[PDB]
């Protein structure tokens, strides 16, 4: 299954909560929302506000909001007002390009990582009607690359160019009350450093917590992939890739993972918690001038089917206008070397 | 316009390897490269980028054959681990 | 072309127009054409002092001091005669045609106004063709500067005549290409064994003229011409001197031509790589 | 500084050679090359330009100087080879050359030209000026001027596409040029067809040259058409002539009449509707439109000096009628002014002289025989030190 | 072994070129390639080299968004040196329309390929690798023919002149 | 309600808005402006737009460049200087760059077409020599453009040379400053009390600040000048030094916008003006 | 102006032009011997190469009708071998009718004012008869030489030249 849109590279993709509409920017000032009409795609919305390029978008699946981050140091919140989407001025108190963004599952705060070695956190205040930015400065020294939320709406992953995946604590104390304790540690104020990774090799392109959020995993530029645990006390496990450079990766259960890269065909993963083994699966796929349906690399992986746990449908959007939609149960049949736990 | 202040801001063994490989003949590359583990290949990967950087009389010819068997075993991601190691040997 | 023009196409178009004006009886016109040629040779054709029927050829050089001591005036005063007059102010030789005394067949003197620089290099050769054919050796060798850095060295021997150009390859790239032309010039007798044989060396003057002030330098090669009496006999003076007095300029030609052959070959090839680079560029 | 400098002036149909100091070129050769049907050595020298190129039936006659731009370099390059060693006989290391080029050429195409002179000819100087500036430099010797000025109007009358240029302080203005596809060649076609229909016995396969010479030897601008037809009907003597064509095939002489294609020949410049319905716009105001696009300050100098160029303005009193044709134009537009409105009427002068046959080249002998040209050439070391960007632009 | 020399290069350029968009860590709102300005140290990859002999060597310098590949060319003698130097200086004048190269090579090297992120976008980046191989494929032979061109055409030029005496 | 009548660009609008709700220039000659207007200090307004009290203004627009130190309520007039480099003289320099690249342009007729190129292609460089290792060395700066008469030119090395040569007193024929110099002169002409207050209170305002990287050059040159004349060579005492230079996103339509927050409007405004009191 | 005055009135697409005819008597009459159809031959060759003639007047509707009339007559005198043979072929075309305003088969109907009644069309046919009459006997001395049976070649050279690219009959 493969639709293609355009020649331009698209930045990132996101969905509504039913996972029907999709919204992407193909290398321009304009992010376009698309939508199935049967097997026919419909350019339902166009957004023309950013005077620079835009780089990372997330659709808010429940509040019907849209967060932006780009290169003209400006991030805008787009909420549905009837048919015409309307922006929202959000000042991060940073000066350069942002890199990625995603909503916390409370839909009360969003994390922006950028080039000024700081992470701006805007949570919405109500009296001023404002998204007050608050910063996590120490000890980030490089440009923040990928982000991920714990489902508790408290912790926050962080990945930058100093190779060190420093998972954090960003409990905002005035819009959130005192959360439950966490297998990382006890006291969780804002800006609280919790654990710096043991990776001095390869950039940190993609990080993700599990559905528990106790497990967290990351893939690295030097063709490696590494995972750690909150329950097994920060124990970073090591696995090297014997394939091509890679960008995106996601869980499917709590110890079963799927990642694709510059080949744009996947190769599953499962965390053997018993033997303590990150063991790389086997493409789980089955085979211009290219065997993979999409031309360029991946840029993002995300799950169509009901959260990261179930977990069946997932699509691959990259640096070209194609989307290859992949179902797990569609891939369960013809593969003879897959591993699922 | 005349000074560099881009750095001053408040932010942010060798001859042993060449001697053995050139004395190792070309016919025993498959028995030499494949005998190492997952970390021995990347240890051998930085070795091949020593004599190719610093050539001698009989250096650069046979080591292309040494690059050949380690290409298939090392794959394609094994080369990056030369590139991305900010502290290397 | 492949052989150069011993003809002089800047006059052979010009005066061939001029006599047909009088042959049709038209009034002649105010003509003053000032122009040049190889080797620093300057010309000047004009109506001398204001009559349109009088047509004066006039040539300037710098060699007439060095050349007149080698039997110049016996040649051209014999050949051109009453055509030749007093030299014009600032000119070595000055011929004169008056259009009221046209000859019978004009295609001779039109053709024989085109040898006008050729007749000056011949006389030093005709002097030294006598000394070979009569055995009168013991002669000083003619040192003739034909540019600022281009000297001519002749030599009369017993059964042969040799002669030497002092060439200067003024750039740096021409030298490397220019040395390849003397290779096949040294290999000239692979099938032409009746050819006048040529020696060559670079930067090192011949030892026969080592007694001179012959310079040594990166720009300079030394080219010989073994001239038997079989090519300098009385039958073929005039053939031999036509070829030989332009050979320095002839070799300036095919160096620049073989450069020109590269830029047509290579410009095709830069369209070939630019083709393939547009193919990985998508059709969309 | 003692031996003079070549001015190779590659026009559209006719190349203009010549050395400095000269009133007229030593060649007027048709800009054409015969080449054999890649080729090597003796196969890759058989190059014949100009008169032999029209002559030779064996090899095809490419015209790479088309619309003023170069169609292809590797055949232009062979033409620049044998324009030196065969016809000029110049010393290739010892003359400060002056190539010339029509307006709106790309400054890549300068560094294609200037590359080959510094890398296949070793020239000691080079200065690739535009055709428009040295055109009007020729009319400085005219008695119609007394003072030097390098700001005005030229009227190129070419052979592929004629142009119109306003010029200012030695620089063309790339906003306001206009292609007009009338030419020297368009007058050839229809008057050849005008003698297809009246003269009988002319062989069709050489009739273009036959149509050429009667345009050459007998054309004239008619001042006004409506009196003009009667002057053939009233007077059959002093307007009817007879042309004596030579049969190139059958080796004979044939007489033909000199009739009506005289006066309509130059008159199609005054109305393009005679030969094309593509342009309903006469020349009497389309130059004034090009005038009316330039800024307000430069127009009042731009009326005083309109300069004729090219061979296609060698028709009797072509400047005289077109002067009145612009005076009808500009005074009618200020006839709008005094009604609605006070500004003084402005005189408009066109320029003519003897060498306007080839007044593009005659500017080349007003430059290369001056010491200032020796100040401004690209030397050979300047290409070697700094690179082709010095020769991609032009000096003053 | 002339073939597998290009193979390991083909086996390295593919690994070399997996890039992305990346803005300037130093300067607000810019996008300049990293392997040229070199102002952020930690981004630049380790420069590597591959060679067949003492001469035929190829340098690769990777970064996050641009890779400066340079090539040493076989220069057998001095007559091919001007054939080397012009053939470069021909195309280096023409790097504006033929526009993935550098104007001036690396000191010690002969031509320098500069592939940014944008050139990997608007072109099929699995074939720009193949173009770089293709450029090294035939300039071995391109110069090799023009030697046989010149050594033939002098023999045409010389034999005409000498028989005319 | 606020009125905003400018010198080189004239505004109008209502109170509590987002933008000047109409725009048109002023065609004695300002007295006729009232006719098409009623039919549908700046720096205090500029600071309170960002919402501050005392800071540094980079007022760089079209006709002339101001630099303004302004206190909480009042300005600092004798401290506030005015240069004479403009925005148009960048374009007048930019023609001569492209003219020496080889493209024919007149300074009169071809004016606005170059102005499109400046607002799209042109910017500033943090250093010169590392930047000029891109024109002479690499392809990258070469970007296409299309003229309105259909021609397609390429501009490479003449992009970044918008600011530089008339900072030198040769090309401007005026002994003067760079840009951070008169900036640095004015603070050291100002007090020592709010000195470090100033170096984190620099605002850029105007269309002649839209060059990307302009707050990356002003941060680099002040690390020269404070090292030069004040601190005189010391290493780690310069590492203490606070540098924050600000530039708003909506700053081009901000002068009328920022006044709306101050504008405590009334029931009446006619009762003071002397032709309608 | 030259071909229009308010003394004469607009009947039809054109105004009825003051003829001087083969006969004297009751007619649209003029003082001077020079006629519109004389002028339609006098300024003919200065008007034959245009594409779009102006409209200053409604007499151009007559004037280009004569032009397309002469466009027919040039097709006839290509084949003529005596003066009597020419006139009878002109008496042939002078009687044979072609459609005249707003009429199908007749080109350029969008220009001419069409008379709708039965009256004015016939009077126009009575006037266009006189156009076909009065022109041809004035073409006898002006196409042929004063030495008779010599067709002048200064009228031969218009045989391919038309007012525009239309066919008159088809
Ligand atoms: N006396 C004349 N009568 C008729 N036609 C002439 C006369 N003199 C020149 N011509 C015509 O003028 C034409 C030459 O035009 P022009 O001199 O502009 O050509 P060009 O120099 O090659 O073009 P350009 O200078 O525009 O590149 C010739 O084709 C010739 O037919
Ligand atoms: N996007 C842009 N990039 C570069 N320069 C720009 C841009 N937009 C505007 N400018 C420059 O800014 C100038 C106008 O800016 P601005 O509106 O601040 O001045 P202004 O208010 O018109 O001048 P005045 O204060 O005299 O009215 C123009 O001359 C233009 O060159």
């Amino acid at each position: 299954a493969y639709h293609s849109f355009l020649v331009e590279p698209i930045s990132c993709h996101a969905w509504n909560k039913d996972r029907t509409q999709i919204a992407i920017c193909p290398n321009n000032h304009e992010v376009h929302i698309y939508e199935k009409s049967g097997a026919k795609w419909t350019k339902v919305h166009e957004l023309k506000e950013h005077n620079g390029q835009v780089t990372g978008i997330d659709w808010a699946p429940e509040s019907n909001r849209i967060v932006t981050c780009g290169t003209d140091r400006n991030a805008y919140v787009w909420t549905l007002k009837g048919r015409t989407w309307k922006p929202t001025l959000v000042i991060l108190r940073i000066n350069r390009a942002a890199r990625c963004v995603r909503w916390a599952p409370n839909e009360n705060k969003f994390a922006v990582g950028s080039g000024s070695r700081v992470i701006s956190i805007c949570y919405f205040e109500q009296e001023n009607d404002w998204w007050v930015c608050k910063h996590i400065k120490k000890p980030i020294r490089s440009t923040v690359l990928s982000l991920d939320w714990h489902p508790n709406n408290v912790l926050l992953a962080a990945g930058s160019c100093d190779f060190k995946c420093r998972i954090f604590s960003a409990y905002i104390k005035e819009v959130e009350e005192r959360p439950a304790p966490t297998p990382w540690g006890s006291k969780m104020p804002f800006g609280e450093l919790m654990f710096e990774s043991s990776s001095s090799c390869g950039w940190v392109h993609g990080v993700c917590f599990s559905a528990s959020g106790s497990r967290v995993a990351w893939v690295s530029h030097d063709s490696t992939v590494c995972l750690a645990d909150a329950d097994k006390k920060m124990a970073v496990a090591t696995l090297a890739s014997e394939t091509l450079p890679l960008l995106a990766l996601t869980f499917i259960t709590d110890n079963s993972l799927v990642a694709a890269g510059h080949d744009c065909f996947p190769v599953l993963f499962t965390y053997d918690a018993a033997a303590g083994m990150l063991s790389f699966g086997g493409r789980l796929d089955v085979p211009a001038g290219l065997d993979s349906l999409h031309k360029n690399s991946v840029s993002q992986i995300s799950v169509l089917s009901g959260g990261k746990a179930k977990c069946s449908q997932f699509c691959t959007t990259g640096m070209d206008g194609g989307m290859s939609i992949w179902d797990v149960k569609s891939l369960e049949s013809a593969l003879k070397d897959l591993k699922i736990k | 316009r005349r000074v560099d202040i881009d750095e001053f801001d408040e932010n942010k063994a060798q001859g042993v390897v060449l001697k053995v490989l050139t004395n190792f003949k070309s016919s025993e590359i498959e028995q030499a490269v494949q005998s190492l583990d997952r970390n021995g290949v990347d240890l051998l990967m930085k070795y091949i980028y020593k004599g190719f950087e610093k050539p001698t009389e009989n250096s650069s010819a046979v080591l292309l054959q040494w690059h050949e068997k380690a290409l298939a075993v090392g794959g394609l991601g094994s080369i990056i681990r030369v590139l991305t190691a900010r502290k290397t040997v | 072309m492949i052989l150069l023009e011993v003809n002089n196409r800047i006059i052979e178009e010009t005066l061939a127009l001029k006599f047909e004006n009088a042959a049709a009886g038209n009034k002649p016109e105010a003509v003053e054409v000032t122009f040049a040629d190889f080797d620093g040779v300057l010309y000047h054709i004009s109506n001398p002092n204001g009559d349109k029927t009088k047509v004066m050829v006039s040539i300037s050089l710098k060699f007439y001091k060095e050349l007149q001591a080698h039997g110049a005036d016996e040649l051209l005063k014999r050949v051109y005669g009453s055509f030749l007059v007093n030299p014009e102010s600032g000119y070595n030789v000055s011929l004169l045609y008056d259009l009221e005394n046209l000859p019978a067949s004009k295609d001779s003197i039109v053709h024989q106004a085109g040898m006008l620089k050729r007749n000056c290099f011949a006389s030093v050769f005709e002097k030294y063709f006598q000394f070979q054919e009569e055995g009168k050796e013991g002669e000083n060798r003619a040192v003739i500067h034909y540019r600022d850095d281009e000297t001519m060295y002749v030599e009369s021997k017993k059964d042969r005549v040799t002669v030497v150009f002092s060439t200067v390859f003024k750039d740096d790239d021409d030298v490397v290409i220019g040395k390849v032309f003397m290779q096949e010039f040294k290999e000239g007798r692979r099938a032409s064994h009746t050819a006048p044989q040529v020696l060559f060396s670079h930067r090192e003057p011949p030892l026969e003229l080592k007694d001179t002030d012959a310079a040594v330098g990166d720009n300079i090669g030394y080219i010989t011409f073994v001239l038997f009496p079989r090519h300098t006999n009385a039958s073929a003076r005039d053939n031999t001197i036509n070829l030989i007095h332009t050979f320095r300029d002839y070799l300036h030609y095919h160096i620049k031509c073989s450069k020109a052959y590269i830029h047509t070959r290579m410009r095709a090839k830069t369209s070939d790589f630019l083709k393939v680079l547009n193919r990985a560029r998508p059709d969309a | 500084g003692r031996l003079p400098a070549c001015v190779v002036d590659c026009g559209t149909g006719y190349t203009k050679l010549g050395y400095a100091g000269n009133t007229e070129p030593q060649f007027i050769i048709p800009s054409c090359i015969a080449i054999k049907e890649v080729m090597k050595g003796v196969d890759d020298l058989d190059f014949f330009i100009g008169d032999e190129a029209i002559e030779k039936p064996t090899y095809a006659t490419k015209w790479p100087i088309r619309h003023g731009i170069v169609e292809d370099w590797d055949l232009m390059e062979r033409f620049m080879e044998q324009v030196i060693f065969k016809y000029l006989r110049a010393e290739p290391e010892d003359h400060y050359f002056l190539l010339t080029e029509p307006p709106l050429n790309t400054p890549e195409n300068r560094e294609y030209t200037a590359e080959i002179m510094f890398e296949s000819f070793n020239v000691p100087g080079l200065y690739i000026a535009v055709q428009a500036v040295l055109a009007l430099a020729a009319s400085w010797t005219s008695r119609q001027v007394g003072e030097r000025t390098l700001t005005g109007t030229v009227i190129d009358s070419g052979d592929g596409v004629t142009h119109v240029i306003p010029v200012a302080e030695g620089y063309v203005i790339g906003s306001c040029i206009k292609h007009i596809p009338i030419a020297g060649r368009d007058i050839t076609y229809f008057i050849q067809q005008l003698l297809r229909d009246r003269e009988v016995g002319i062989p069709p396969e050489q009739s273009l040259e036959t149509a050429k010479a009667v345009k050459e030897r007998y054309s004239y601008v008619c001042p006004d058409l409506v009196k003009e037809f009667n002057k053939y009907d009233t007077d059959g003597s002093k307007w009817i002539k007879q042309y004596t064509g030579i049969n190139a095939i059958s080796k004979k002489e044939f007489s033909i009449d000199v009739g009506y294609e005289r006066f309509l020949g130059p008159e199609i410049f005054f109305h393009p509707e005679f030969a094309n319905p593509d342009f309903t716009q006469p020349i009497s105001e389309v130059v004034d439109e090009v005038i009316q696009n330039c800024p307000i300050d430069v127009r009042r100098p731009l009326y005083k000096n309109i300069v004729l160029s090219g061979g296609s303005t060698m028709f009797r009193d072509f400047g005289r009628r077109l002067q009145r044709d612009l005076k009808r134009t500009v005074d009618a537009r200020l006839k709008l002014s005094e009604e609605l409105s006070k500004p003084k009427p402005i005189d408009v002068q066109v320029i003519t002289h003897h060498m306007q046959r080839y007044a593009v080249w005659f500017g080349g002998s007003m430059l290369a025989s001056t010491p200032e040209f020796y100040q401004v050439c690209h030397t050979k070391k300047d290409y070697e030190e700094i690179g082709p960007s010095i020769c991609r632009h032009n000096p003053v | 072994t002339l073939r597998p020399y290009l193979s390991a290069v083909r086996a390295t350029l593919q690994a070399a070129l997996c890039l992305e968009n990346f803005s300037s860590q130093v300067v607000e709102r810019h996008n300049k390639p990293e392997v040229e300005v070199r102002s952020s140290k930690e981004l630049l990859l380790q420069p590597v080299t591959i060679s067949r002999n003492e001469k035929e060597k190829v340098l690769i310098e990777g970064s996050i968004n641009s890779v400066r590949v340079s090539i040493a060319v076989k220069q057998a003698d001095e007559i091919e040196k001007i054939l080397c130097h012009k053939f470069m200086r021909f195309m280096m004048m023409r790097a504006e329309n033929f526009f993935i190269l550098r104007r001036k090579p690396v000191e010690g090297y002969d031509i320098s390929f500069l592939i940014t992120n944008f050139h990997t976008e608007q072109m099929y980046k699995h074939k720009l690798v193949d173009f770089v191989i293709h450029f090294m494929e035939e300039i071995d032979k391109e110069i090799s023919e023009m030697k046989l061109s010149v050594n033939a055409r002098a023999r045409i030029v010389a034999e005409e002149f000498l028989k005319n005496f | 309600v606020v009125c905003d009548n400018g010198t080189g660009f004239v505004k109008c609008g209502y109170a509590g808005s987002n933008f000047p709700e109409h725009i048109f220039p002023a065609i004695d000659d300002m007295k006729h402006l009232w006719d098409y207007t009623f039919g549908p200090i700046q720096a205090v307004l500029t600071l309170y737009a960002q919402g501050l009290l005392t800071g540094v203004v980079v007022d760089s627009g079209d006709g002339v460049t101001h630099i303004c130190p302004v206190y909480e309520g009042f300005s600092l007039p004798h401290l506030t200087r005015r240069l004479d480099i403009a925005g148009r003289d960048i374009t007048r320099y930019l023609i001569k760059l492209l003219l020496l690249r080889g493209y024919a342009f007149n300074h009169s007729a071809d004016f606005e077409t170059v102005r499109m190129i400046k607002e799209k292609l042109c910017y500033v460089g943090y250093n010169i020599e590392q930047e000029q290792k891109l024109a002479l060395e690499t392809t990258v700066l070469v970007e296409s453009y299309t003229l309105p008469d259909g021609r397609i030119i390429k501009v490479g090395g003449e992009r970044f040379e918008a600011p530089e040569a008339l900072f030198q007193p040769h090309l401007i024929n005026v002994e003067g400053v760079g840009v951070a110099e008169l900036l640095f002169n004015t603070i050291q002409a100002a007090d020592i009390d709010t000195r470090s207050e100033f170096y984190k209170h620099i605002v850029l305002s105007g269309g002649s600040t839209m060059y990307p990287g302009l707050p990356s050059r002003l941060e680099r040159e002040l690390k020269q000048l404070y090292l030069e004349r004040v601190l005189k060579g010391d290493v780690e005492k310069l590492s203490k030094f606070k540098i924050r230079i600000e530039d708003p996103p909506r700053r081009k339509h901000m002068v009328f916008l920022g006044g709306a927050v101050l504008a405590d409007i009334m029931k009446d405004k006619d009762n003071f003006w002397m032709t309608r009191q | 102006s030259s071909l229009m005055d308010p003394d004469t009135k607009l009947i039809g697409n054109m105004a009825l032009l003051p003829i001087r005819s083969q006969f004297k008597g009751p007619a649209p009459r003029e003082t001077k011997d020079t006629d519109i159809v004389d002028e339609a031959i006098y300024y003919f060759k200065a008007n034959v190469f245009f594409k779009n003639y102006e409209i200053k007047n409604e007499a151009d509707r007559t004037l280009i009708y004569i032009t397309l009339y002469i466009s027919e007559c040039l097709k006839k005198l290509q084949k003529c071998n005596s003066k009597s043979q020419g006139e009878k072929e002109m008496y042939t075309l002078g009687i044979t009718n072609f459609p005249i305003p707003g009429e199908p088969g007749f080109p350029l109907n969008a220009i001419y004012a069409k008379p709708a009644n039965k009256q004015e069309d016939e009077v126009m046919r009575a006037y266009l008869q006189q156009l076909r009459q009065e022109t041809g006997l004035r073409l006898c001395e002006k196409v042929f030489d004063p030495q008779n049976d010599k067709p002048s070649k200064w009228w031969t050279c218009f045989v391919k030249r038309q007012f525009m690219n239309k066919s008159l009959s088809g």
